[PDB]
């Protein structure tokens, strides 16, 4: 009954009080780095994500695979969740592990209205992943087509972009 | 988990996407679920399972280092 199972549940009421307890780090990940805010994001529960939001949750934050609340928030195909992280300052284009961005998983789970609206929000469709994958090209035809033509009707370069961060050349 | 070339049903379907399959295309089935083979892939890697080992989270399936790294 901690505050990782009443987040991933849904239960406002229990948060709220959780929260109240400034001793309490609204920040902290679970055993696998799953702060409260990745869980609410992951599982859809938007009332529980907007307290955490405004109580001053950090929006950035990654865990163990480096999944921020957006990739998971995608992933899931919460697509209000997805709109409050990008207002509250969520990195569109953050970056897990695998190199992956939100964009990917929307695609590749076909979370299609996410997809578009991470696009229409200026995430990028040309960045290639640490395996050489664009997001755009784990969806499916209609919609990797339909983001490739959004991409560039919004002023973006449909050149791939290889893998790259400050590690990867040692 | 087995490779097939598909001869099936019009109303097959792959388990992940729910996308059809084309005649003769090359197919995984696993435990008697189709898959195409972009999809009998890792779910946060999306890349092939090594040895075709596969654990499970909540319906969706994981390799080996992304299930100890974030659900096991
Ligand atoms: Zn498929
Ligand atoms: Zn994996």
């Amino acid at each position: 009954d901690d505050i990782f199972t009443q987040c991933r549940e849904g239960n406002a009421v229990a948060v709220r009080l959780w929260l109240d307890n400034t001793e309490n780090d609204l920040n902290q990940g679970d055993d696998h780095g799953f702060s409260p805010l990745h869980w609410a994001c992951r599982e859809g529960r938007s009332a529980v994500v907007e307290m955490l939001i405004m109580r001053g949750a950090r929006i950035n934050v990654m865990n163990r695979g480096d999944d921020t609340p957006l990739h998971l928030a995608a992933s899931h195909g919460h697509r209000d969740i997805v709109q409050k992280l990008l207002q509250y300052k969520a990195d569109i284009n953050a970056v897990n592990e695998h190199g992956n961005v939100p964009l990917h998983y929307a695609c590749f789970w076909g979370q299609d209205q996410v997809a578009e609206d991470l696009v229409a929000n200026g995430a990028l469709v040309s960045i290639c992943n640490k395996y050489g994958e664009m997001p755009v090209d784990k969806a499916k035809a209609p919609l990797r087509e339909l983001l490739r033509e959004r991409a560039e009707k919004m002023g973006q370069n449909l050149n791939r972009i290889p893998y790259k961060d400050t590690f990867w050349k040692g | 988990s087995e490779n097939l070339y598909f001869q099936g049903s019009a109303s097959a379907t792959c388990e992940r996407c729910k996308g059809g399959f084309a005649p003769a295309e090359k197919i995984v089935n696993s435990n008697g679920e189709l898959y195409h083979e972009q999809c009998f892939v890792c779910a946060q890697c999306f890349q092939q399972f090594p040895e075709g080992l596969f654990y499970e989270f909540e319906g969706r399936k994981y390799c080996e280092h992304d299930f100890q790294m974030l659900f096991a």
